[PDB]
């Protein structure tokens, strides 16, 4: 099960 | 930018008998960029129906991948992973020994 | 014994033409449960155990809709890392994201982490209190100082230490006839003439699981690291490993070398001694 969609860097 | 060539062991699924059948897998590993070439050779000749494992990578980033195919080992048939990256001015050929 | 699930994703920019390639694997333990390439025609988070195949038609949309969004904050930070580090647009590089949770015999929470790497090196990655960060240079430093203000570190957290684990547990107790099976490494010794004077005695660990294993030689009961080698662990391609170990011994000494095997499914270690 995948964690949310990171944000960006 | 940090090159890593690639490790590569060429060897079968199941211990070898002849006339029985089994798989042959090159396992390249240690590798970075992740672009490669892998090809299995029966006598100098590319094999067509290989497949490989998904792309992933070890603890120091490095690149792994097994390719693999069905194949049924004989006494005098020659086995071989050939395999291209940047950091190989030509492609290396490593043989299958069936003791290793 | 101790468990883990981790995802793996790799991004390759295409400067030619198009967009990154990408790809995510997902593992319980040693397994390889799911994958994403944004290569393959059906665009979807993929099985490859049959244990997750289970999962109904809602956890595939939604694994789904959470890869793309991975695949896609990777291909902003191919863009914003080229010119932190100050590249051309010409070349192709890379970017490496892993990330997971380890739970102990218990199955609860033991540990979790979160890292990240451009080109192959450390670029940030989460500290073991997953509260705070690790850069490796100033540019990293930047991408610090951003998720410091927008929290990321909480939110993370949140996923490791709760999500994370409790749908590992639930994998394990789906793919349970596997995932929880160990097996123990099935061993043998090989004998090779290499001259009149001296030989080479292999020994050979095969279809085990997990991948974890030692494998020592010992001569007269002491260990022996002159004259061995020990090939990296490798997949056999059904889902187990293999590994062996070679020892040069002069030829009639045989009987003093013994091969010693440590593996999770094996309540003692065995000891292997050449003569069949």
């Amino acid at each position: 099960y995948l964690a949310p969609g990171p944000v960006t860097a | 930018m940090i090159q890593r060539t690639p490790k590569i062991q060429v060897y079968s699924r199941h211990p070898a008998e002849n006339g029985k059948s089994n798989f042959l897998n090159c396992y390249v590993s240690g590798f970075h960029p992740s672009d490669i070439e892998v090809d299995l050779l029966k006598n100098g000749e590319r094999i067509e129906k290989v497949e490989h494992s998904d792309l992933s990578f070890s603890k120091d980033w490095s690149f792994y991948l097994l390719y693999y195919t069905e194949f049924t080992p004989t006494e005098k048939d020659e086995y071989a992973c050939r395999v291209n990256h940047v950091t190989l001015s030509q492609p290396k050929i490593v043989k299958w020994d069936r003791d290793m | 014994g101790s468990h883990s699930m981790r995802y793996f994703f790799t991004s390759v920019s295409r400067p030619g033409r198009g967009e990154p390639r990408f790809i995510a694997v997902g593992y319980v333990d040693d397994t390889q449960f799911v994958r994403f390439d944004s290569d393959a025609a059906s665009q979807r988070m993929e099985p490859r155990a049959p244990w997750i195949e289970q999962e109904g038609p809602e956890y595939w949309d939604g694994e789904t809709r959470k890869v793309k969004a991975h695949s896609q904050t990777h291909r902003v930070d191919l863009g914003t890392l080229r010119g932190y580090y100050n590249q051309s647009e010409a070349g192709s590089h890379t970017v490496q994201r892993m990330y997971g949770c380890d739970v102990g015999s218990d199955w609860r929470f033991l540990r979790g982490y979160h890292q990240y790497a451009y080109d192959g090196k450390d670029y940030i990655a989460l500290k073991e209190d997953l509260r705070s960060w690790t850069a490796a240079d100033m540019a990293a430093q930047t991408t610090k100082h951003k998720w410091e203000a927008a929290h990321v570190a909480e939110q993370l957290r949140a996923y490791l230490e709760g999500t994370c684990v409790e749908w590992l547990r639930r994998y394990l107790e789906n793919g349970k006839e596997t995932l929880q099976r160990t097996d123990a490494p099935k061993t043998h010794m090989t004998h090779h003439a290499v001259s009149d004077h001296e030989a080479t005695l292999r020994c050979w660990a095969l279809s085990f699981y997990p991948a974890e294993i030692t494998l020592t030689w010992q001569r007269d009961g002491e260990d022996q690291t002159q004259d061995t080698e020990l090939v990296e662990t490798r997949p056999a391609g059904d889902g187990t490993f293999q590994k062996w170990a070679a020892v040069v011994v002069p030829s009639g000494q045989e009987q003093r070398y013994t091969c010693h095997v440590q593996h999770e499914g094996l309540p003692k270690p065995l000891t292997l001694r050449w003569e069949p």
